[PDB]
């Protein structure tokens, strides 16, 4: 079948025996920059492997009453090996990615998640007016959570799910590259995203390119077995990534 | 400063402490007031936006017996500036050996998120940093001045432009002439 | 098509300067050039993450006589001078200061019972396209400015009568309409739902989805 | 380019003459043609030593109704005349003189409410090209004027109202522009550093190199 | 003239004005390891650009007095960059160098120096039978140094110059890559040392394959100058790095 599934990049690989398609960017595969479309002139350092290689980050657990998460990148990859570290010692960087979302249940459980990345998701806070700390939004792999409630917390973002944080109707956004984990047929979704900007190359630290959200339209639901929760992981692949100035670290 | 003309002199000198450096500038041509006087600063304060690859030339103009070797160093922005040769070395650079031939070329490359930069640059359109630090040291032989100076030239590229039309800040008045 | 959707001048900014007055400040308008203060124009550039276009711009400048209890005077026709002040520029402190000579900036010089001054401005932007948002910062620390705004440096439009001092005070009020032309889109998003409450910022106040009806059934109007 | 540097209008005058006053001067302008008056084209012109150039004039000419006790009138459109007086043409003494026939000399009759005057004139000097800057005297002595005053000698502009006398005074204020077209420059020099003094002469006040910073090293703002 | 040199590797350009040649290794040229040369089987790590690139140690002053100096590598790059982070999570390791010893004086000045690469340095301790620790043969970039007079303290290693730390005279170092710095001619050494050793790969730790010792044969020299010491530096690029057995850091 074309349900079976074969990734590898660096020392990794990935695997699937239930699968969907794999969803390209907007039909964009990963490219390094090209000269004609270059501004920075220092040679960049292309680590291949040591940064093109699959990332797992820490699993989350998908409950009857979860309402939906979502991780920014590259943030959300700080602290992942050789990649965080070209992060921290450059000034530019640039990347693509290959997203894979697994999550198995079971052919008596029923669910349906939808996996989007949204590029530039600018964020309202939860008290208009009021600002907010980069902490409200992202740090390291932790994964952000919405919440049915409207948000009172002016410390926080607006995380009511029907709006997504950005003030539009959360039922839209398959206008962004995305793909459907349906428990019924099933069990990953892979998505890859090229690298989309108004500049060839940006800092890392500053900007979240996109937004990885991954959000429970239909509930999880199941009758009397022992199982409970059902875990939900991403693995992330960086591909192509180039990166110039290179100076100090940045400490965080 | 107490003399104008001291401006042009950079300080070298023997025994210095290892890995020391000679000098830190950021590279804003149209902003920092190392540059935004030079014919280079100047041009580009008539216009908005910059783009392109610049030359800074070192002359060393101590005596034909003085001898050193320094690393000129280039650093794409990022959160914090080197400041140590070590974190310097990891960047763009050249190792200038003292001979003959007198001048050496830095050239910095245009390396930018975006095709231009501000001349009235800000954080977003930052350039970064050009450091210098003494490679081995000025080693002297005996009868010769114990400190020399070092000048530096500005230049564009051949792949540098400007866009964006303005009036300059460096000119002004409150009356009419006469 | 994008450009005809875009392509319609559309009002984005007014202000008005009086030809005497004791405020120095009454006497010209100096305004920072951006999109947001429209609500309708706004809204329709918003709905691309990208632009790229070329700008025509119309300037539509009207006086009239501020009431008062004596008005006879016989004033002859009135010019005015806009002038683009690009990021750096010298910024004119009164109507008769130096940095009105233009020297290097463009300007224009109208008479009023003309037809409306108008001019093409290419695409400007030190990026490839322009951004209507910007989910980041300013400093690379993760601080400073936060948004769109820390992209908006596109310089200021100052306006003057020329040596138009009137016995009696007169008001102008200019309103400047922007038409993208040669106009390209990219990355589209959802309308904006919430009304808008700042000119640079997103913030809004949490409005619902949409209106209610009685039932899931409820299809007739009484 | 430098066509295109230069080429771009640029006010090198500015003066105000009546409709009706006592003072026969103050009823019309007279003007000895130079580029040296107003600061900002002069700076520009003078990044070079010598130019060649066409010349497009352009005039901004507007009027105001003097304040006063009684200002009720009904004023007709006015009329103005700029004159171009080579050097040694009879020059006018008021603004009723026979001068102002010109049989030779080029005038535009210009009328308010229309476009502003314009026309071109050719590369006019006596020499193969114009000297921004002049080392030496007009007397073989070494004595007499000294500098680029001694090599200008373009003539005068004059203007008045062509028969605008009105009841209650109303001041006209004259603005010209120069726009150097299909340009030619030679021998470039340092920007102007020091602010101007005066008008006839490279004259200036010591002004340091640059603006200081605390020490050597110093690269941030705070 | 020949004695004009430049050399690029990496970010990083080495240029001398006064040189002897180049002396490369036995002859050898520094190479990737072959197939049928390799037992470990996990796909290598090639940094490349990253690693292989010229890395300045802390500079030392020649004096008068001064009897002689040795590094040992590749403990000596422990620290630099990349380099140093790839010997850390690596098991196995294998390089080759270029080492760049600088050091220039004048026309009035006089002395000579010895820059040898002698692969399998081992040691005597400074009291026989005593056991002495690492940190008194290496320990970073720090430069250790020679004596006259025979060594006491036996938490030392035998430093006699005479002996070369190993038992043999130190007039017969030549026959390991050599070159000399004469200050009347020279003004910097290069040899290009090739991996050596009796296994394909190394722990980089461990064991140190070879030590460079700078060692003035004729005394410095000079009369009534205001210059004093005479500083040395060694710049020295990794060629042809690989790593084997990836895992977690090793602490130190």
């Amino acid at each position: 079948s074309d349900r079976v599934r074969s990734i590898t990049l660096g020392n990794s690989t990935i695997t699937t025996q239930e699968c969907a398609n794999v969803v390209v960017g907007y039909g964009r595969w990963p490219t390094y920059l090209r000269d004609d479309e270059a501004t920075a002139e220092d040679q960049p350092t292309q680590p291949d492997v040591a940064t093109c290689r699959f990332y797992t980050l820490d699993s989350i657990k998908w409950e009857k009453g979860s309402v939906g998460w979502w991780w920014k990148f590259p943030e959300a990859l700080s602290d992942m090996g050789l990649f965080g570290q070209n992060m921290q010692y450059h000034y530019l960087g640039r990347a693509g990615y290959t997203i894979h979302v697994q999550c198995n249940a079971s052919k008596f459980h029923q669910g349906c998640l939808l996996v989007v990345c949204v590029p530039e998701a600018e964020m309202g806070g939860a008290v208009v007016g009021q600002a907010f700390s980069a902490t409200a939004m992202a740090n390291g792999d932790k994964a952000y959570e919405f919440t049915s409630a409207t948000q009172s917390d002016q410390t926080k973002v607006q995380t009511a799910i029907h709006n997504a944080g950005m003030g539009v109707g959360v039922g839209n956004l398959t206008i962004y590259p995305h793909q459907w984990i349906n428990l019924r047929t099933n069990n990953s979704a892979t998505i890859v995203m090229p690298y989309i900007n108004s500049v060839p190359m940006d800092n890392m630290f500053r900007h979240y390119n996109f937004t990885l959200m991954v959000i429970p339209f239909v509930k999880l639901d199941y009758a009397d077995t022992a199982s409970t929760y059902v875990p939900i992981t991403v693995t992330v692949a960086p591909m192509c990534a180039e990166y110039n100035g290179l100076r100090l670290a940045q400490a965080q | 400063t107490t003399d104008q003309m001291e401006m042009f002199r950079i300080p070298v000198t023997i025994n210095a402490p290892l890995q020391q450096q000679v000098f830190g500038l950021r590279l804003q041509p149209g902003l920092d007031s190392v540059f935004k006087h030079t014919l280079l600063g100047e041009i580009l304060n008539y216009y908005a936006h910059w783009s392109g690859s610049m030359k800074l030339t070192f002359v060393f103009c101590g005596s034909a017996m003085a001898t050193g070797k320094f690393l000129i160093a280039y650093s794409p922005p990022g959160a914090n500036p080197p400041k140590t040769r070590k974190d310097a070395m990891l960047g763009t650079h050249i190792i200038w050996d003292i001979g003959l031939q007198s001048s050496c070329v830095l050239c910095v490359p245009w390396i930018s998120q975006t095709h231009y930069r501000l001349v009235q640059q800000d954080e977003y359109t930052s350039a970064g940093y050009v450091t210098c630090w003494y490679q081995t040291g000025m080693i002297v032989p005996p009868g010769t001045p114990n400190s020399s100076s070092i000048m530096c030239f500005a230049s564009a590229c051949n792949d540098f432009s400007v866009r964006m039309l303005r009036d300059t800040p460096f000119i002004s008045q409150d009356n009419k002439l006469q | 098509t994008v450009e005809n959707f875009l392509g319609r001048s559309a009002c984005v900014y007014m202000e008005e300067y009086k030809t005497t007055d004791n405020d120095v400040n009454k006497k010209f308008v100096a305004w920072p050039i951006n999109t947001k203060q429209m609500v309708q124009m706004r809204r329709k550039l918003e709905m691309f993450t990208y632009l790229r276009f070329d700008m025509e711009v119309t300037f539509v400048i009207t006086s009239r006589q501020d009431p008062g209890t004596t008005l006879a005077q016989d004033m002859p026709v009135l010019t005015h001078q806009i002038m683009y002040v690009p990021p750096g520029g010298p910024i004119p402190a009164k109507v008769d200061d130096y940095a009105w000579q233009t020297s290097t900036n463009p300007s224009i010089f109208w008479t009023e019972g003309n037809a409306p001054a108008r001019m093409s401005i290419p695409f400007i932007s030190i990026g490839n396209a322009y951004s209507n948002f910007y989910d980041g910062w300013s400093n690379f620390d993760q601080r400073g400015s936060y948004g769109y705004n820390t992209l908006n440096n596109l310089g200021h439009i100052y306006v003057r009568h020329v040596s138009g001092s009137s016995p009696h005070p007169i008001t102008s009020t200019i309103r400047v309409y922007f038409k993208p032309k040669h106009t390209r889109a990219w990355v589209p998003r959802p309308p904006r739902l919430c009304q808008y409450k700042k000119a640079f910022s997103v913030d809004f106040t949490p409005t619902p989805i949409t209106d209610t009806r009685k039932d899931i059934n409820t299809v007739t109007t009484v």
